[PDB]
Parts: structure tokens; C-alpha cells; sequence
């Protein structure tokens, strides 16, 4: 029902997960571990001689509910998304297993309260997504990401892995800024056939950039790029070269590069002012350290409202990470094409309810399967004739629905 | 002004400082002025 | 002490009752006195 | 056993005798005088 | 005793380290938290046949790991492990030792244990980095690993054919090329690559990849698959990297997924490279080309018995890495060294070693030719080395390698708290 | 007080933390966890003023930070804890503060606490991302760390007489070469490299290698060595890496092991960079070569003193990392610009940073030439600055770079919760 | 009524006295499932089996035999088999 009530659900099904893998191997005759009992008392809190029972049941109950469009229609509809307001449905599947589950207000003042812990976790649980992307929650100040993920197309380019092609051809002449991003590092620079000049130069920071930080960074020149050389650019110094430093609105002091120090500035600025102090035959600038999103601005990233242009390229936020499983299973029984199909409509239908009059839009053909999301995402968000708005929300909508298969298909066993 | 909120106080009462005003030198209960006089003595032989 | 020289809270293991008896004798050759830890903590003044 | 009033009335009647409740609580004088004043130095009016 | 015994205590051991991590700084007084009487249980539990009670743990685990390395050093003792039955049933035998008798006997729950086992393959978040325990069933039993626990793929690579290495392969990629060379299927840490070298353009049109059988076995999400010159940051000669935002889209194609997959492209990627070939459309003619996966590896459900099983081994010799038995290692050898051990242990396990392998081919005796480069916690280069012996089937060499790895584990696991003086 | 009741506060809230962690979106309605347990509890421990369940952790959590900031700014309180004996002695100071008294105090339960810290140190499975309780323990008091915690050698690295920096080395490294140039040794994130370049061909044969001063404390496990041309991506001209299924083995040793170990080669390894050297054997020449070490970096038992002493330091100026505490500000630096506070702390800090150097020296006065190139959260960069005064001696240096960092880290932990209004 | 297991609210003489709950759950099943995997399976199965294949796509047993000119359907090539 309510899209909270999935949520809560969603969150203690996750628990369950988190807790059977502290269970792994933790399991002795002569003892009760604080973690299994913990285990034994949400598998209790869910409707015990195996728990794979009761877990199995849940999850079949649950593909037969959201594989057909007549009984989990009203979570497709544009309402489900937007308000805690009470749904007019009476199913059993969602009576059942869906209802509130988590305590109040305290659930809430902890995961508040976590934000500002030191060491959050490295990979979050869908649950955090969930809330960012449904009701614009705050993520943990601390928590790294991949900033690659983070980026959208912009003004002058169009993508990120494809600029790579580009870089690597010879430049014809002085061209222009490009701004890339990998795994684990933040790129920009300026390639030439012809020597830059010594002097001041201007970077604007993209708006998709614009929300990162970094803590333990090594800023250094390079020629690399997704382990793809970066033609058109030289790093090449000698002990003598002038210093070469930048600078960022955020932090009134000059940032070196090329020195063995770690370094803490953000990008929320703007702009990054570089300070070339020797001319290079073309020159690109690598930030290597810790990537955070800064506070109180995850939400562009999962609003969608990162985007500006039209195509664009977009990730799942992770989601394709935990359709691992569900799939494998659809894989052992058959299901893969069956539940393929009927995802179409889930999707088809969905997007249906959010454009009046209600008729599938013309010139829609998606070009993956339901679960490579960040080619389906991009597909919704390159409909012209569509609103841009609307169209985001499509996207926003139609992932929760995706990650709550993610969680509550996994022990899909018919037979 | 609340100088105590009832949830606070075994008699479930709100401690206004209208509450203490007339009462002595006009000191809220919370902070009454003290008579510490004889301070330096007591502690010196080690006594509250 | 008691709990120091065992590990861990005494009563995580035995009876309060079992374990106040044993401070009990304790304290009381500290100060030469039956001491009863119990009616130190009532639940109010008139109930013991 | 649920087609027969008898049957039912006599299994119901066993299976009662054998609980045994003992529970431990306070002097309720104690309480009533407690919980008495409480209400009295609180209420403006008989307290019902 | 029984194989299953040793897990089952290895298991338990394991468990007391990860709690008494848990525990690290998380003691404070007034407060007794869930996890230190967990850690605390499981102490009782070790010392089970002289306590029913522990005050501090300094103690019966020192005397422990003593004893054990007092065990498995005199073949007289540990002989009974070494022997082909100890590997294969689930016999309990007996054994008149004291090491045996007072800390190896059952530990986990049955059945309970298990069932949680199979509701971990399913599991969300598997652990990142595994415990030995879970190795070890795969190894022994071969049993199933975690669907989404991920994994490097360099390590699943084995011998075939085509390639004879891996790593081996980083010269020849870096030699720019006179012909149009055979295609390459290598692999990294974080990203598996392929593709094909040559010093005259490649038509752009159809082409047809095998994936080896090591691989096959490999699934992939949240991959990005581009371009690329590298190799373990080696530059490849024989490969184009340039492209134009004019140039006519490459994809491939997988015999699971009907539908085709895109390159050089921001979408991040699901597919698996089980079910036979890639299928890959270029749709630019390039000089020479390199296609890099860079994603999430997991082995496929059901598949990880290939790897743990050493089924991914076709041919005499190959390459092999070490199931990461030497990533823990480390604290058992730095014990060692503290106590100058280090030299006795390594004649003792090379005498294990050889009574080991003795055991397995008969008639009873040290095949020919058998010659050590590495040392007993060098693994990977002694496993292969058994792997490379002509004169002795196959299937016996796997063995020997399988069932020495177990003890290698056991050791890494038991010895930990060494220290004699 | 003493510097021990701040440590243990410290692991404290840094306790908080993790269990505020555990039990984020893991409370429900009917269940009762160990970990909810655990945390309500320490909040609790907070406050000497009550001891009532807590309704609203966030209430007392703050007050808390509030307390601290107003206490961390005033150097008419804080000042105590930038005496040269607070770093030095446990002698419990006489200071009345209201701070202090609320809230620091002895916390960890002794003497079960070090017996769990040392007994862990032997684990199996350390954190791979330690508290920072950790480091302050290493940083003041000397102890070791984990034995097999994971490490990324850059960080690791010092000024060497050889070559004055790492990353720096970087741009040298690209330049084609003279003639012949001298070893060079750096280190990146996940693997060390070494080697020698020439723009001549050198001949085959045996090659001699000085292991640096900050690498001699590495020891590594899970390893694959071979012939690269890159470093942290950008390429290194006057290497080659060329090679062919023709060429002879090209082996080095170690002084801790007695065996050789093959380079460009599939199997796993683990070696001691503790030995003091790297002996090299060039199968066939090379016009310039460089081995590359990539593996899993564990700092040897009983050295990671050198690394967390600042002793591993020998030239001046030098590069010095910031042992991580900038990854823990974060949280606090967000928190502050919420307020508007980023700028009044800096000045209250800068204070504070000067007025420690001050009682470090004896006469009692700031050093001449000063000059703070960056704020105090960029302590990696500060700290290169007081390295780097000539007037006073190495020692006073090392210690106020030491002092520093652990009251930086001591606001890393306790301001987050800060809110003024 | 073909979707779902809802309790329908409907008061008809034949409903009440004939149609109710008569299977043992969760034996039932069990032994269903057990059955797939049995050596020799009814060769021709009850209505039920097939009720619940075509209701709930249930499985049905391994070994159970049908003759494959049921099985078809029409595809692109053919569209039909006793006509070809």
C-alpha cells in the first residue's frame, strides 16, 4: 500500500539479508549469537523449522503480485509516487507482508543522526537510495562514491566514455576544455598540438561535478585516462619548472600539484582557477583521492534534476548491483523470458499513467531488457514529445519499483 | 517565562518565574541565590 | 570489585539476592555493622 | 473433544486447575497513600 | 577427525577472530555488549573440555595454537590427515592425540547451520572478502559460493590452448605486431579485456570471439565496456583507441541476452559470458583493437565447483593462483619470525608436504622429478609444480593440491597465537 | 584530563558512531537488536547529568559538540592539553573545567580492553579501514597496529636522499632519458615499483637495489610482479616492455627468503621488503626496465612505529601524508559552513596550532619564518611546514607535528554533532 | 476470481453446502512436489494437475509422458502441423 509501508517492508527484508550474512558461519551448537537471534526474530516478524519456508512463500506470493498488471496497477499509478496517501487496494499479498514495520520517530532521529558518523557504509543498502530518490532525502555527509556515476551530458560534451576516443586522436589545433570522470579520479584539462603559454586559465566546473569533494587527494599531471592514452598532452617537468597551482572559491589558500601531499577542497565552487607555471604541449590534471557528495546536495544527483540536456547519459544508481540474484533464479526456473515480458507491460503501463491523454507515447522502443535500467532510463529521458519533467519522474518512479524487485524476488522457487 | 517544563517536575506543573518572583529576593527556584559565607571553611574540611 | 575479579556484572550470571549477600558481608567488615543494601533503594518512603 | 458440551466443559474444567499464579507486590496502603498525596497537593478540586 | 570436525573448529576460530575485531575499542566498562558475550560464549566453547566458564582468553588460545603447531610438525602425530581417505569421507576416526581430542570436534548447528548457508547464496550484500570457512566447503565439498559475491578475474584464469598465460601475455601485447595475430583474451583485477592485434587496419564488419573456458563461468553488472590501449597500465602496441563522434556504433552480442550491447557508451552494463560466444559488430574499420569489460565480476550460479574443483584446468602445465590462502598466512608467519620458527616450520611442512603426496600415488613413493622452487606458504607456485608432474594422472594431481590447500588454510587459521617461550 | 580519559571518550563517540551505523533502517518495531542495545546504552554514558533513556539522542550528542567547540576555541581552557608533558605522562592534570568534568573520564573496562586490542592484532581479518582510536594509540602511546591490516605504500612513503619526492618523480619519470639514469623506487596506491632507466641498452646480468627507508617496513601477499611503463596512469619513457615466450627467466630474491622469485609470471606472491634490498637478474637486456609489485601491502609486525613516529623521516623538507585524519573532517567541515562557523574556527585554530608550537620550545617563543602556506585542515601540508623550520631541531619538530594531529583528530570526533542556535 | 485467492462475498446454497477448503495444507503440496520427482508418474493425470498447470503455472512431473503434436502451436515457417 502506502509507498512508505513498501519501503519499511523493503528496509526489513534488507535487514533480513544483512543479518543472514552475519549469520554465515557464525551458527555454533552451544550458543545463541546476538545476531541470530536478532534473525530468528525478523524471519518471526514476517507472517520456524526453516526459514527458507516461509522466505520462499513470501517471494512467490510476490512475483505472481507485481506480474500482473490488474493487481499491482495502483503502485504504477502517478499518485503511489508522490503522496503517503492511503491506497483504495485490497489484496492480500500486500496485507500479508506489507505494512509498517519501523519504529517512530526513533528510526528516523538515527538515520538522521547518522549523516555525521565517521565511517558510514562503503556500500549502501537500497533502502538509503530509495529514500533519496522518493523523497528527497539526505545522504551521509561521509559516504564515498564513484564520480563517473555522478555525470550527466552538458553544454559542450556529450558523454564521458566516449570523449575517450577523442582524446586520443592527435589535436589539429588548441581545443577546448574537456572535464572527464573515472572510478576512482576526477580529470580536466586542455589538449594542443601547440605549446600552451604560462599564465592563468579558467575552468568551469560541470553542473554534475559541481556536488563532489575530495579528502586525500594527490593532484598530478597525466596522460591516462580509463587506462586509454590521452593523445594532444604532455607531463613532463624537470625539478626546476615553476609551481603550478590552482585555486577554488571554497578555500582562500593555493592548492599545489604535483607534490606528495594530501589534499582536502571541494568542488562546489564552480569554477577551479588554474595557474600554469610553465608551458606544456598540452596539459590534463588529475584529482585522485576520496569522493564524498557534498551536504545537503545528493539531491540533484537522485532527482534527476542533474540532467539539462536531451539525450543524456545516465547510471542506475547501482541498481543493476542487486539484480544479481533474482535473476540468477529466474535463470534456474524458466521465468527469464515470462517475467521479461510482463515487465514490459509493468513498464509500459507505468509510463502510460503519467502522460494524458493515456496512450503509450509514439516513437517508444526500448532497445534493452528490463533490467539494464541505465539504457531503459535513457530511452524514457530521450522522449521529445514528452514533457522533460514528467519524464524524469518516469525514471525516478519506475527504478523503485525495479529496486523492490531487486529485494523481494530473491527467493523466487515455484516448482 | 518557563523556568522548569511540567513534564520535568514529580507535580506535573509548569515553574514560571511569575511562580517565584514574590517570592524572597525574586529568584527563580532553579537558581536561588545561596549563602556561601562560610564557603572557604567547609571546604577546606572536605565537607559538601 | 566483586565484578572485577569475576569479569563481567554479577548478575548476568547469578540472583541478585545471591550477590547482595556477598557485598553485604563485605561492606559490613568494612564498617563493622549488619549492613542490608536493600532498603537503601525502596521504591518510595512509605513502601520498603 | 468440541462435539460434546460434557466433553468440552470437563477438559476445560482440568485444564484450569493447574495454574498456579503467584505474584509479589507492594503494601497497598503504602500505594494508596503515595499515589494519594500526589493527587491531593496536585488537584484544585475533589479529585474523583 | 572428520574433515568436517577441522572445519567445523576452524570455523569457530574464525569466528572468535571476527568477533574479537567486533570487540576491538567497543569495551567499555559498565557495559556489556551483545557482541563481547558472543566473543565470550565462544571462548567456553574453544576450552569446552577443561571449562564451562572464562575469565581471560590470553591464555587457552596461546596454549592452543602450541599445541596445534606441535601437531601438524610431527608427521607421526598429524599422519592420519595426510592420508587420501581423511579428504574424501566424513568417517570419524580415531585418534589418540591430545591436540585432536581437546580442541577438533563438531561446532556448528546441524542442520540449522546450513539452511542459513543456502540463504546466504541469495543474500543481498554477500561479504566482499569471505572468510576461509566458505573456501574451504567450496574446495572440499564444493559446495556453492554467494551469487553476487564478487571476485577478481585474473585469479579464475587458468591455462588454455590458445594463450598459456595471463600475465605472461603483457610482453607479446606491448610488441608492436607483423601480422594480423590470433585474438587475445586476458585479464586484470577490476576488468576483463579482448580483442584483436594487427598493423593493417581490420575491415569493420563481423567477429567472432571464444570466450575461454575459464571465463565462462564469469557474469558481470555495472560495467562500462570501452577502448582501450592498456594492460595492468602496460601500454598494448597493435590497438586503435581513436574514434570519431561521426563513427558508426560498435555493439556486441551475448547468447543469453537477445539484445545487443552497446560500446564506448555511458550505460552501465549487465551480461553474463556463459552459454558460448561473443559476438562483436564493429562498426568502424581500426588498426588493431582492444575491448575492455570494467564492472562487477561474480562467478555464475552454480559454476563456482570450476574453480574451487580446479575443473578449469585443461592442460599440463598452467598457471594457477592460490585461492588467496597467502593473504592470510601473514599472521602465522610474522608469529613465526617473532620466535625464530620460521626456519624448523618450513623443513616440517616440506616433510608434510612429500608425506602427502606420497600417500596419494601408489606404489608408496615420491614420484620423479619432484623439485620445489617455493617454499610451503608460496602456494600458488608449488601448486604448480604437483600440477606439473607428467607421470602422475591428472586427477590425483588436483587432489593433492586440493587437499594440501585445506591444511595450508587450517594452518593459517590455528597457528595465529604461537608463541612458546 | 589525563590524555588517556580523552583517547578513551574519543573511542567512545567513535563507538557511537559505528553502532549509530549498525542500527540505521535496522529498527523495527517488535525486534530488539544487540546493536540497538549497545547504542542506546552508550548514549547514555554521555552524561554525567542522568541516566534516563534516552528519547532523543540527538539532543545530548549535541550539547555535547556545543560544549566542545566552545572549549576547543577558549585557550584559556583548552590550554592544558598543549602542554609538552599532556602528549608525554598520564599525570592527571589539576584543571576544573566544565567540559572536561561532564564528559571526559576513564570509559574502557581494563584490563580486558588491551588484552582484546593485542589479541586482535593476530585476527584473521583486521579492519581494513581502522577507527581512528587506532592511529591515536600508534601516534601517542607507540603500539602496534594489526598485523595484516591492509596499507597503500604511497602513503607510507618519506624523503629519501636519493630522490626527494614520490609523486613528483612522476614528470621525471616521463621525460625521455640522458644516459643511464640512477634507480628509482615509488609507490602508488595498490603497487610498488622499481627499476632502472636508460635510453642504452643494459646488459644481462645481476642488479643490485637499495630498498628505501619508508619501504622497508612493506611485506606483501597475493602478488603479481612484472614489467610496466606506467605510474598512477601516466607513462614512463626510457622502459621498455617488451618480451618473448623465448626470453630467459628473469628472477629476483629477497634476504628473508632463501628462494627465487619469478618475474612476468601467473603465480601469487608474498615477500619481505624487510630484508633490505632487492636482487635483481636480468634474463636479457633491456633498454630500460621497471618492475612493478602489485599485490596486498601489509606494514611488517613491529615497524608500523617507524610510519606513526615520523621517524621514518630523515631529510628535510620532506613529504609527509596526514594518516588519514583529513577523510574524518569532512563530516565536521560540512557541519561548520552549515552554521557559518568555517571561518571564526580557522582563526580560534590557528591559535591554537601556533600556540603549541610556542610551549615546544625552549626559550618560550614563536619560530622565525612561520609561514602557514594552508589551513588546519590540510594538516598534510601543515605538517610538511613544521618539518620544514631549520631553527628548531628535527626532534621538537616530529613531536609538534604528533601533538597536533592528535588534537586534530580529537575535533574530527567530537565536533560533528555541532549546532549552536 | 482467475487472479486471486480472495474470499469472495457471495451467499448461494450451492457455494456454502459444496465448495470449501478440502485439501490438507501444507502436506498437499508437499507430496505434489515430492511427485514431480518420482520414477512413474500417472500417465494420464487427473484434471487437477492440469487445473492447477493452466491456473497457477504449477509444474508438472518430470516424467510424465504427452504426445507432442498437443504441444504445438503455430510459428513464422508453418502455421500448422496436421495441415502441412
Amino acid at each position: 500500500m502506502s509507498r512508505q509501508m513498501w519501503l519499511d517492508t523493503s528496509a526489513l527484508l534488507e535487514a533480513i539479508s544483512e543479518y543472514v550474512v552475519r549469520c554465515n558461519g557464525d551458527t555454533f551448537s552451544g550458543l545463541t549469537t546476538g545476531d541470530f537471534n536478532a534473525l530468528s526474530n525478523m524471519f518471526t516478524q514476517l507472517s520456524v523449522s526453516d526459514p527458507r519456508v516461509p522466505l520462499q512463500t513470501m517471494s512467490n506470493m510476490f512475483v505472481s503480485f507485481i506480474t500482473s498488471t490488474d493487481r499491482c496497477g495502483y503502485m504504477l499509478r502517478k499518485t503511489w509516487f508522490n503522496s503517503d496517501t492511503k491506497p483504495t487496494v485490497s489484496d492480500d499479498f500486500i496485507t500479508t507482508y506489507i505494512r509498517p514495520r519501523l519504529q517512530v520517530p526513533m528510526s528516523d532521529t538515527v538515520r538522521q543522526l547518522n549523516n555525521l558518523s565517521l565511517q558510514p557504509s562503503a556500500k549502501p543498502k537500497l533502502y538509503e537510495r530509495q529514500n533519496a530518490i522518493m523523497k528527497g532525502l539526505d545522504i551521509p555527509y561521509s559516504e564515498p562514491i564513484e564520480p563517473c556515476k555522478l555525470f550527466r551530458s552538458v553544454a559542450g560534451q556529450t558523454g564521458n566514455i566516449p570523449m575517450m576516443g577523442i582524446l586520443a586522436t592527435p589535436p589539429a589545433a588548441q581545443q577546448q576544455p574537456f572535464f572527464v570522470a573515472e572510478r576512482r579520479r576526477i580529470l580536466f584539462g586542455i589538449r594542443s598540438n601547440a605549446a600552451i603559454p604560462a599564465g592563468a586559465y579558467q575552468f568551469v566546473v560541470p553542473a554534475w561535478a559541481s556536488v563532489l569533494s575530495v579528502t586525500g587527494a594527490y593532484v598530478y599531471f597525466t596522460n591516462s585516462f580509463f587506462g586509454t592514452i590521452i593523445a594532444g598532452v604532455t607531463a613532463t617537468a624537470t625539478a626546476a619548472d615553476a609551481a603550478t597551482t590552482f585555486t577554488v572559491p571554497t578555500d582562500a589558500n593555493n592548492l599545489p600539484v604535483q607534490t606528495d601531499s594530501r589534499l582536502s577542497f571541494s568542488l562546489g565552487g564552480g569554477n577551479i582557477n588554474l595557474e600554469l607555471g610553465v608551458a606544456k604541449t598540452g596539459f590534463c590534471v588529475a584529482i585522485e583521492g576520496e569522493f564524498t557528495i557534498l551536504a545537503n546536495r545528493s539531491q540533484a544527483y537522485y532527482t534527476l534534476n542533474s540532467i539539462t540536456q536531451t539525450p543524456t547519459s545516465i547510471d542506475d544508481f547501482d541498481v543493476s548491483d542487486f539484480l544479481t540474484t533474482f535473476l540468477s533464479q529466474l535463470r534456474a526456473c524458466g521465468q527469464y523470458e515470462i517475467f521479461s515480458d510482463a515487465m514490459d507491460q509493468l513498464t509500459n503501463s507505468l509510463i502510460t499513467n503519467y502522460m494524458d491523454p493515456p496512450a503509450i507515447p509514439a516513437g517508444l522502443a526500448f532497445t534493452s531488457p528490463w533490467f539494464r535500467f541505465s539504457e531503459r532510463a535513457r530511452t524514457i529521458l530521450a522522449l521529445q514529445n514528452v514533457d522533460l519533467n514528467i519524464r524524469k519522474l518516469i525514471v525516478r518512479h519506475l527504478w523503485v519499483i525495479t529496486s523492490l524487485i531487486a529485494v523481494f524476488g530473491r527467493y523466487y522457487r515455484p516448482n | 517565562e518557563i523556568l522548569i517544563p511540567a513534564d520535568q517536575t514529580s507535580y506535573g506543573a509548569n515553574e514560571t518565574r511569575a511562580l517565584s518572583a514574590p517570592y524572597l529576593f525574586g529568584a527563580p527556584i532553579n537558581m536561588l541565590a545561596p549563602d556561601a559565607r562560610l564557603s572557604t571553611y567547609k571546604r577546606d574540611l572536605a565537607l559538601p | 570489585t566483586l565484578s572485577n575479579k569475576l569479569g563481567r556484572n554479577p548478575a548476568d550470571i547469578f540472583h541478585l539476592e545471591e550477590v547482595f549477600k556477598v557485598i553485604e558481608e563485605i561492606v559490613s567488615v568494612l564498617v563493622q555493622q549488619k549492613i542490608d543494601v536493600r532498603k537503601y533503594f525502596t521504591e518510595s518512603m512509605r513502601s520498603g | 473433544v468440541y462435539m460434546s458440551p460434557l466433553a468440552l466443559n470437563n477438559l476445560a474444567s482440568r485444564l484450569l486447575r493447574k495454574i498456579s499464579l503467584h505474584l509479589v507486590m507492594q503494601m497497598v496502603t503504602a500505594v494508596q497513600q503515595d499515589l494519594g498525596e500526589v493527587v491531593s497537593v496536585s488537584s484544585n478540586v475533589t479529585n474523583p
